[PDB]
RNA sequence: AAAACUUUCAGCAACGGAUCUCUUGGCUCUCGCAUCGAUGAAGAACGCAGCGAAAUGCGAUACGUAAUGUGAAUUG
RNA sequence: AUGUGGAACGGGGUAUUGUAAGCAGCUGCUGAGAUUAAGCCUUUGUUCCCAAGAUUUG
RNA sequence: UGGACCCACUAAUAGGGACUACUGAUGAAG
RNA sequence: GCAGAUCUUGGUGGAAGUAGCAUUCAAAUGAGAACUUUGAAGACUGAAGUGGGGAAAGGUUCCAUGUGAACAGCAGUUGGACAUGGGUUCCAAGGUGAACAGCCUCUAGUUGAUAGAACAAUGUAGAUAAGGGAAGUCGGCAAAAUGCCACUGUCCCUAUCUACUAUCUAGCGAAACCACAGCCUGGGGAACGGGCCAGGCAAAAUCAGCGGG
RNA sequence: ACCAUCUAGUAGCUGGUUC
RNA sequence: GUACGUGAAAUUGCUGAAAGGGAAGCAUUGGAAAUCAG
């Protein structure tokens, strides 16, 4: 379950819970990762991607 | 256990109770694979989970529906119980495996005996189960007795 | 065994007179049915992309034919379904190379 | 004219907790005594044990201290 | 359980609808185009599958 | 018999009594 | 000294396994996945929100980690559940439009209500119907016609179509009631009955309808 | 409206009443 | 074996035996099968 990271990543990135978005293949990564600083950090490596708003 | 045999000399034992599952479900369960050789008990569970044969029902048969697939049984009424086959199939794991200690043959081995009895009532009503496998393998009167001497004189 | 096959399917015939609001499941409910009859296998594995297609056109709305490509690949012996393009759907079965 | 099903009988196993045996309990009777509190009673609350949640014990000296007696424990 | 075998497509026929985009000058390509078995007919078309498993049987 | 004693049709519009069964569906067996 | 008191208390049955109770793909975790999570699609709620906050009230439900049960009326690897620690009434986007209407969205949020399979008798809800237009019914009951004439399946006379219940499957799973039982005709002074008498008869196990009794 | 005592009430009856 | 002394009946399951064409239970007389007894 990444349920936590998810929340810490959407704070992190003042994003919705829509507009986070995770690699398939980096799951074991991602649950490793408990703290904002890391959360942080994985998100300039890639690991946590932005979606942009669409439409309106 | 409830049968005189489980002496050790070509049989094994295995049980199970509190068992979380319907008292009369297992108990039709326990009836049909009783007397199967046990692999063939193997593949009719594997079958029954898989919905290609059904267990009769024939005790507790209230609104079971028909099917074509109790015909080998001899029965109208069929159903696939999946919940007491799952219970039966572990039981049966732990029972070839209680064979395997002992150190028997298992390509002959049978369900010699299956007994499901009810639990106390916690509401549901959870079973006692219990599975035995084995291997197979006047006078002569004074007159009748004189006529009986004749007549072996009389053959003479 | 390892065998890529092009078919095509004509799920109108298939389709007839399903409910509306069950058009898209039996759909992807047949196509995996329709996999094992053709393929001799059980399981089968269906590219997500694939699915795409199917709802394109929404939940009851799903084209008369499709054309579709199943690879017999080995297991980790699974059948991957795609979805195959062309200008129209109306060819014969095809061997792929 | 089988098996299944029902019923009856016996064996075994369940279920249930009767019966028997017991008992630091109750009940009854008799006998003895007179002793609460503004010098804060009866009752209540919160705390106090090494690990206690239980019952009693106790009040920040907190399952007690002082003194006397016994004599070498406490106990999961 | 290997054959005028069976299946999946495809073609033809029969049908329902009413002439598809695009091009050219309302008109012509256009009774076109689409759908056609899901309880329609047929198939020298292409491909695959089957010469099995379990059970019960004097 | 059809319509509000009636008014037509009609061959005629006579007078009266009042769990198991029922209907289908499987089915073991000499 | 118990068979009764719609006896008291406890235990246990038949009834009965009976009545009954909008998502899709792929991946990961895990003994175990239709319910956990991730990626994608379908959607749904839609700025008077299923959004972001507070007051009253609750009190640790907050957070991370851990999970045999029990609880989450299916399930569960998940959880406001269990265990261990840690922790202090306000705001109101775009389009349509007069509009804070409805509809679609924007930001945000949900995929949760046992599920699967079919579609037959019944019923509920909804439509269309040739010809006649109150003949049905105590009757314009209900729709239809608009938002004496006229309309209408009320009827002649019903037919077809759609959803749901319904049936079956996996799981969960009652209670009323119960002296004992359950074929029929006549007779048994009555009350003639389910038992008696005289007959008709009478072959397991069941499934679904009708409820006659 | 409820509660506890008086209460083990009025019972001319209903039901039961043990080898 | 902590669902712990003894463990009854109702009640349930398994095995063995027997019976059964719209009930059963009971009684008298015997037969059959089992099992005793002097």
């Amino acid at each position: 379950n990444l349920r936590t990271q998810k929340r810490l990543a959407a704070s992190v990135l003042k994003c919705g819970k829509r507009k986070v978005w995770m690699d398939p293949n980096e799951i074991s990564e991602i649950s490793n990762a408990n703290s904002r600083q890391n959360v942080r950090k994985l998100i300039k490596d890639g690991l946590v991607i932005r979606k942009p708003n669409l439409m309106h | 256990y409830s049968a005189s045999p489980a002496l050790e000399t070509k049989c094994a034992k295995a049980r199970g109770a509190y068992l979380r599952t319907h008292f009369k479900n297992s108990r039709e369960v326990a009836f049909t694979i009783n007397g199967m050789s046990l692999k063939k008990a193997f593949i009719f569970l594997d079958n029954v989970k898989e919905h290609k044969q059904a267990v009769p029902f024939r005790r507790f048969n209230g609104g079971v529906g028909r099917t074509a697939q109790g015909k080998e049984f001899g029965v109208t009424q069929a159903r696939w119980p999946v919940k007491s086959v799952k219970f039966f199939y572990d039981l049966l794991k732990n029972a070839e495996a209680n064979a395997e200690a002992k150190g028997l043959d298992m390509d002959k081995l049978i369900i010699k005996h299956v007994q499901v009895n009810a639990a106390p009532k916690q509401l549901s009503s959870p079973s006692h189960i219990e599975i035995i496998v084995a291997e197979e393998e006047s006078r002569v009167s004074l007159k009748q007795g004189a006529k009986a001497r004749n007549l072996a004189a009389r053959k003479a | 065994q390892v065998v890529t096959r092009d078919y095509t399917i004509h799920m109108h015939k298939r389709l007839y007179g399903v409910s509306f609001k069950k058009r898209a499941p039996r759909a992807i409910k047949e196509i995996v049915a329709f996999a094992q009859k053709h393929m001799q296998t059980k399981e089968v594995r269906v590219d997500p992309s694939l699915n795409k297609e199917v709802w394109k056109r929404g939940i009851r709305n799903v084209p008369h034919r499709l054309r579709l490509r199943l690879s017999r690949k080995r297991s980790d012996l699974y059948t991957y379904v795609q979805a195959v393009d062309v200008a129209n759907p109306k060819m014969e079965t095809t061997v792929v190379e």
